[PDB]
């Protein structure tokens, strides 16, 4: 008859005591197996996991995004875009095992969520509820962004998120997180110094180093600072469009601003495509570990 | 924490791979994302000349010692609320122990 709608189900009897249970889990395996990537551990991995699985979203006509969890079939786990998304899916795997009931899209979210909150960023309200479809409804590759374009084509993409400067700008601050490597993107190098913890070191490198456009060994472009951070063509954009840069400096100069712009994007991002009953339970916030004198 | 002296090779390691990213400990090394740790022990935090600490670092005015280092190696933050050192903490013993005991000789 006419056009995709996803309704959040929540399974049977599963409340907040249940997916808290599940956060534990995964941020209780993020410090056992904290060797990943030279120490970095596997937070970065897991927050750019749930970014590609809700960013193949297409608001016009809603095929893609975190609902269906599609990113567990062929075509979507070799998508080139996701190169070494590998690493965090096989990180949840034995979650996954572990808490059977979870929906696929639910563990990927969830996942972010909880390396963000564990990395000391923003509470990010968590909402349950998405549902495992079908491999028919994988989205094909192509939907996630090139980094090696400018503002406006960062702009126009964000467009199809339905997200705005704002939201753009605090989205990228993510990249404070993990690095880039060449063998994954065509890149390498980390954006700053303090791999896995959520600051807001992104907009106050972007404005205070200095930095020099270069090949990489993969005969791609970056841009390279002394202090050996790097910076995609995209993310550099962000000081190049006036629009941006405005937001760009007022995050370097106020993090709790950035946490909580960050925290609501965050968020829209992971439910973006969802349709929650108006009866459904508020969002859920969980406690980190410290929070349980863990 | 009480420290206890270990194994300088293990520690050697441990640094390698969990602090040398920020650190150096040649005398006269430079300083990098963190302070040249050259003369740590019996200086109080803050002090290396040369580098930008945070003001809580500054503040916690601790003389350092193989004991103290241990309780803050353990979690940093909690130990210095608000240091910009982005690091978890070792928190085993043994590990703590096994990188003093270098810190201690590569510093010294
Ligand atoms: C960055 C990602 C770092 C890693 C890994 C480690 N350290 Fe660090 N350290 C770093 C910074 C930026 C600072 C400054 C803190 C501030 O708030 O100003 C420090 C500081 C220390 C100190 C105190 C030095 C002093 O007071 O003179 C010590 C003793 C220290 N760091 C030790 C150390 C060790 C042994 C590490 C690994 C186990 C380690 N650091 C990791 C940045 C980074
Ligand atoms: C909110 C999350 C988020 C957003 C939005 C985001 N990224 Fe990232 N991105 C990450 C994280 C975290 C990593 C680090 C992954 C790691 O260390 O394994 C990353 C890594 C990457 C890498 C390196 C991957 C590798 O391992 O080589 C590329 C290239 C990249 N992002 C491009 C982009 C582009 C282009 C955009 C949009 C213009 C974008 N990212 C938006 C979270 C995000």
């Amino acid at each position: 008859t006419t056009p995709l709608v996803h309704v959040a189900s929540v399974e049977k009897g599963r409340s907040y005591e249940d997916f808290q249970k599940v956060y534990n889990a995964i941020a209780l395996k993020l410090r056992e197996d904290d060797e990943y990537d030279n120490y970095i551990g596997y937070g970065p991995v897991l927050v750019r996991l749930a970014w590609h699985t809700s960013g193949t979203w297409d608001k016009h006509d809603n095929t893609g995004g975190s609902y269906g969890g599609t990113y567990r079939f062929k075509k979507e786990f070799n998508d080139p875009s996701n190169a070494g998304l590998q690493n965090g899916f096989k990180f949840l795997e034995p979650i996954h095992k572990e808490f059977p009931w979870i929906s696929s899209g639910d563990l990927f979210s969830l996942g972010g969520v909880t390396a963000v909150q564990e990395m000391q960023g923003p509470k990010i309200p968590w909402r349950a509820g998405r549902v495992d479809t079908p491999e028919d409804t994988t989205p094909d590759n192509g939907r996630l962004p090139d980094a090696d374009k400018d503002a406006d084509y960062v702009r126009t993409f964000f467009q199809r998120l339905n997200m705005n400067d704002r939201e753009v700008v605090a989205l990228m601050g993510a990249h404070a997180l993990g690095k880039t490597h060449l063998k994954n993107s065509g890149y390498e190098g980390p954006w700053g110094a303090a791999n896995n913890c959520f600051t807001n070191e992104f907009y106050l490198n972007l404005l205070n180093e200095d930095w020099k456009l270069e090949k990489n060994d993969a005969n791609n472009e970056q841009w390279d600072s002394k202090s050996g951070y790097m910076m995609l063509p995209t993310d550099y954009s962000l000081i190049q469009d006036p629009k941006y840069l405005s937001i760009v400096k007022e995050y370097a100069n106020d993090q709790d601003k950035f946490f909580k712009d960050f925290s609501k994007a965050f968020e829209k991002l992971l439910e973006n495509g969802i349709t929650f009953p108006k009866d459904a339970p508020s969002p859920f916030i969980f406690k980190t570990l410290e929070e349980q004198g863990l | 924490a009480e420290f206890k002296a270990g194994s300088a090779k293990k520690g050697a390691t441990l640094f390698k791979t969990r602090c040398l990213q920020c650190h150096t400990v040649e005398k006269g090394g430079p300083h990098k994302v963190g302070p040249n740790l050259h003369g740590i022990f019996g200086r109080h935090s803050g002090q290396a000349e040369g580098y930008s600490y945070t003001d809580a670092n500054i503040k916690k005015n601790v003389l350092w010692d193989e004991n103290n280092m241990s309780e803050y190696l353990t979690n940093p933050k909690k130990y210095i609320p608000g240091t910009k050192m982005c690091f978890g903490g070792l928190k085993k013993e043994k590990d703590r122990n096994d990188l003093i005991t270098y810190l201690k000789k590569a510093t010294e």
